[PDB]
């Protein structure tokens, strides 16, 4: 129940794995649209 | 030197260098062309 001792470490803990989880799934999105960037060599002006 | 018959015509040869865009073009090929870092072109690297 409400044990305030393991009680905050719950929470935090969730915190925790909430930052992460975010950022795995920020930085995941990111290493698609760089991979979009990557523009093939269309023309010469590209080279 | 002082008095020197140089004088002049290395003054107005330096204004004419410049003018011609010439020095501007000498510190580019020193500084920035046979530079090992481009900063502009590790910001439009868009792959890192």
């Amino acid at each position: 129940p409400r044990s305030l001792s393991g009680r905050i470490v719950g929470g935090v803990w969730w915190f925790f794995t909430l930052i992460i989880i975010s950022s795995y799934t920020a930085n995941l999105a990111a290493f698609l649209t760089v991979e979009r960037m990557v523009s093939p060599i269309e023309s010469a002006e590209d080279l | 030197p002082k008095g020197s018959s140089l004088g002049t015509p290395v003054n107005l040869a330096v204004l004419k260098l410049s003018e011609q865009g010439l020095l501007d073009k000498l510190k580019n090929k020193w500084w920035y062309d046979k530079g090992e870092c481009g900063a502009k072109d590790s910001g439009s690297k868009e792959k890192t």
